[PDB]
């Protein structure tokens, strides 16, 4: 069987929402890019949709983005525009093209997502500081060769002055640390906090530090043991982050306690009244401030999934602020939160995203008005068949109809419940209402049209339909969800006491119970065969059942996490999982196989429906958006004859008128490879070596007991290995004429004998002067 | 507190210039090891000119140390002194470990002055660990006669 879907990076996904705002870029000024779960290009002065910058096809690659999703770490444009460069919730940091949406290169080499991203004035140097403990540098080229940082053990804040030298740090471990550029060592650290570094910014020479303390340290530039001018205290809570004037007159300073403040005579107070303001801060406690790049204006970007435009009240700019705008978004984020509940239609135009506040009108990606009369987030949406009307139901015991023309309600259908409306739905051709109450009992409604006395428009409660008291030892009552039989012979519905219960058309006689979940259940549906149905349960196991009980076919126990939603195809061939844990699950009806996993989803997936079209995929998630689918001695020699031939090229410098072995001197390398050997058997090494050996041998004694070198050898090492080839071979067995060799040995000896009789005195001297104490210690 | 720490910072940047506040800075705290590390690269190159009292001079004056261990008091003394202890145990490292000895009898009284803890434990267990390396070098001197006294 072949199931749709594919392993691509997009299928004409809407997974985009355009929200959660931490940081931005100013680009060209007058369009300002947005850090987002995308890169969306915003207009600074209007807040309209320029560009998105999203999964794919550029121009000459496939499975290609503008930007990716699992939210972007910081946005920041080159200092002439012509560079992109985004760091994400990886440890590989993306550069794409900023006129095209190609890429670059990838720089790998963090561990943890990137927590500081920027250029330099000069741009060609990128700074990279990331949650893995450490800072690195990068080039245009790619070099990682250059410095890497790591004194730390939390994560990394600020940095750069533009000087092309003498760095300096502040973290997150509670330390601020100082370096220079050329050869880093920590010289001086400063220590001013106990716990984190929220917000760093530097004025013009003073740094300033925020953290947890709820003050605000000062600090000057050129300094050394530390310098300190004192401290501003009690913003109320901890500051998140601040910002300096493009102009360089003023100071905006940001909390978590939503409020911003300017130091003006800037200067060590607030001297400018504040009362002016029309257009107060902020809902949210918002995570970074921007002087807007047309020197009247404010950015802000708040943790309410959106940022925000503002002014600061002086002359120069505007002395109050503005509203805030925001951007042409797809009105995916223009309305409010999470959706809990989707449903599709039977045109397959009319894609239902409901959410708090708000229902939404999709006919693929194109949306065409939003229904708000939603006082909870819906648990449970369900459209009329024909796309006319849609009923909700919220977090109150209420269920609302709507009509599909526009976003007036036509009738609040009739608040008779005392628990909030987690299931239903409806029957072939929608005349029956089977719901979810938690009031022991089940509701049947009525539907019609208005020309009589019994209202099918707000559903006349007619029958009544109650016999649940079964006594279990988890919980008496509460169903979970309901489900009607498509040839409607019966109804199914879920129990809290790990059954299911089956019981036809008419009142109660007892089909059938499932019963033996170690956990209760969300999810059970009934095919169009109509023989089997399928069981999921918070358990992380998934049952298909026929019509037996306690002869179990094949516990599905394939997760990790709780179950969401698992449904089957709407044509009796395929089903599928959607879990907590972000990852849906192809599953062949037939067997027991799976035919693709799809991971594409770094949000929690909350819901999931496909529709009859059976040519892609409608899911609901945390941020609430559809992803649509479809040789020893020869070291020896090789040694000796590199080390004399740099000696003989050495002698004849100019009275005569290879980069590595490795040192300044070739002869630290020999010494140091006569440590490489081991203990034992080396004697062998030795007595390989001839008379050329010897000859080539001895200078190199010569040459460090000249040079008194004790900090690379030992003269028990010298002795050791010259005692050994004296007996081999030989004085006066190799040649046997008054040479320069021959007097070579006897200075040779001579220092030898000198500089180990110094530490024969001096060890004969320390042992007498330690007994004589013990003498009169008596 | 939080100026041991800063402290610590003056002790990694006060190993590119001189040894001597640096050897009392880390003598006076901890850790032994880079102390050893500093007395390595001072006193570890040979060399048997000039009037010292533990070897300590060099092109840039070494000796001012001597002087500290003159300034140095009793608990500092058997600080270092158990570290001596721990240092003549292996071989090729023990040569460091006699060197400062040699000078702490040049500068402090046959009494070690008057209030004197306990380091009997000490004192007795360094002879025999000095006692045993005099044998090892004697017959490296006696040998390295050997090889010019034939010819």
């Amino acid at each position: 069987a072949a199931a749709f879907g594919v392993i691509a990076s997009n299928a004409n996904c809407v997974w985009i929402p355009a929200s959660s705002g931490n940081s931005n870029g100013s680009g060209p000024g007058q369009l300002i890019t947005s850090a987002l779960e995308d890169v969306n290009i915003w207009d600074i002065k209007t807040g309209d949709l320029v560009s998105k910058l999203s999964d794919g096809l550029p121009p000459g690659a496939s499975d290609a983005r503008g930007a990716k999703p699992a939210e972007c770490t910081y946005l920041e444009a080159h200092k002439d525009t012509d560079l992109l460069a985004v760091g994400y919730a990886d440890g590989v940091i993306k550069v794409w093209d900023l006129m095209s949406k190609t890429v670059l290169l990838n720089f790998n080499g963090h561990k943890a997502a990137i927590t500081l991203l920027q250029f330099d004035g000069t741009g060609t140097r990128l700074i990279s500081g990331s949650k893995d403990s450490n800072i690195i540098v990068w080039d245009l080229v790619g070099e990682v060769g250059l410095y890497k940082l790591r004194s730390h053990k939390d994560s990394i804040t600020g940095f750069w002055c533009q000087g092309e030298d003498w760095l300096i740090s502040t973290s997150k471990d509670g330390m601020i640390k100082l370096w220079d550029l050329k050869t880093h060592q920590c010289i001086e650290t400063h220590i001013a906090h106990t716990g984190e570094c929220w917000g760093l910014a530097v004025k013009d020479d003073l740094l300033i530090t925020t953290g947890t303390d709820s003050q605000v340290k000062i600090w000057k530039l050129d300094i050394e043991n530390d310098k300190m001018g004192g401290k501003l205290t009690e913003m109320g809570i901890f500051e998140k982050q601040s910002k300096q004037r493009g102009l360089k007159i003023e100071f905006i300073t940001n909390s978590s306690d939503k409020t911003s403040f300017f130091y003006i005579q800037y200067s060590s107070f607030i001297l400018h009244p504040f009362q002016t303001i029309r257009s107060l801060y902020k809902i949210k406690s918002a995570s970074w401030t921007t002087v807007s790049s047309s020197k009247l204006e404010l950015v802000l970007t708040t943790s309410s999934n959106t940022i925000e435009y503002y002014s600061i009240p002086y002359e120069k700019r505007d002395p109050t602020s503005p509203a805030p705008l925001k951007t042409h978004t797809i009105e995916l984020q223009g309305q409010r939160t999470d959706v809990r509940s989707i449903d599709i239609s039977d045109d397959n135009k009319l894609l239902a995203t409901a959410s708090n506040g708000s229902l939404k009108i999709w006919n693929i990606k194109t949306h065409k008005c939003i229904r708000t009369f939603e006082c909870g987030y819906a648990l449970t949406c369900k459209f009329l068949p024909g796309g006319l009307l849609v009923i909700l139901g919220t977090r109150n015991g209420e269920l609302q109809l709507f009509d599909l023309a526009s976003s007036s309600l036509l009738d609040t259908i009739e608040d008779a419940h005392d628990a909030a409306i987690w299931s239903l739905d409806l029957t072939s051709d929608g005349k029956r209402l089977v719901t979810g109450s938690a009031d022991k009992t089940v509701k049947f409604w009525d539907f019609k049209v208005e020309n009589s006395l019994v209202p099918g428009t707000k559903n006349k409660f007619l029958p009544v339909l109650k016999l649940h008291h079964d006594t279990t030892l988890e919980l008496t009552d509460d169903i979970l969800c309901v489900r009607v039989s498509p040839d409607d012979r019966y109804l199914a519905i879920s129990l809290l006491d790990n059954t299911v219960k089956v019981f036809f058309l008419d009142s109660m006689k007892f089909y059938l119970s499932l019963y033996g979940h170690k956990l209760p259940v969300l999810s059970i549906d009934i095919s169009f065969d109509s023989k089997m149905i399928i069981t999921s349960s918070a358990d992380k196991n998934i049952k298909i059942w026929g019509l037996d009980f306690g002869d179990c076919h094949k516990s599905l126990f394939a997760h990790q996490d709780s179950i969401m939603n698992v449904k089957f195809l709407p044509q009796s061939h395929n089903f599928f999982s959607c879990s907590k844990d972000a990852v849906v699950k192809y599953w062949d009806g037939e067997k027991f196989e799976c035919i693709q996993k799809l991971y594409a989803h770094q949000s929690e997936v909350w819901a999931l429906a496909v529709a009859t079209d059976g040519g892609f995929v409608v899911s609901s998630s945390h941020d609430h958006s559809i992803r649509i689918w479809e040789k020893a001695g020869e070291r020896l020699m090789e040694a000796l004859d590199l080390g004399i031939a740099e000696i003989e090229g050495l002698e004849a410098y100019n009275r005569d008128m290879v980069l590595i072995a490795v040192n300044k001197t070739p002869e630290q390398y020999i010494m140091d490879t006569l440590l490489r050997i081991r203990m034992s058997q080396l004697e062998d090494a030795l007595m390989v070596m001839p008379f050329s050996y010897v000859l080539k041998f001895l200078k190199f004694i010569d040459t460090v007991m000249q040079n008194k070198t004790l900090l690379h050898s030992h003269l028990p090492l010298i002795c050791k290995n010259l005692f050994f080839i004296i007996k081999f071979n030989h004085k006066e067995l190799v040649s046997q004429k008054n040479e320069e060799l021959k007097l070579q040995i006897n200075r040779v000896k001579t220092e030898l004998r000198s500089a180990l009789k110094s530490t024969e005195d001096d060890l004969g001297f320390n042992v007498q002067g330690l007994k004589f104490v013990k003498q009169q210690w008596n | 507190k939080l100026q041991v720490e800063q402290e610590q910072s003056l002790q990694n940047y006060m190993s590119k210039g001189d040894w001597t506040n640096a050897f009392l800075l880390a003598m006076t705290l901890d850790h032994p090891m880079r102390l050893f590390n500093v007395l390595k690269r001072a006193l570890g190159e040979s060399r048997s000119r000039q009037d010292t009292e533990e070897g300590k001079i060099e092109v840039i004056f070494n000796e001012e140390l001597d002087q500290a261990i003159s300034i140095l008091n009793d608990e500092q003394l058997i600080l270092l002194m158990k570290r001596c202890r721990d240092w003549n145990t292996n071989a090729k490292t023990h040569t460091i470990a006699q060197r400062t000895i040699r000078c702490i009898l040049m500068h402090h009284n046959i009494a070690k002055l008057s209030e004197i803890p306990g380091m009997v434990k000490i004192v007795d267990a360094i002879i025999p660990y000095t006692q045993r390396h005099f044998t090892r070098v004697d017959n490296l001197v006696e040998q390295s006669y050997i090889l010019d006294y034939a010819l």
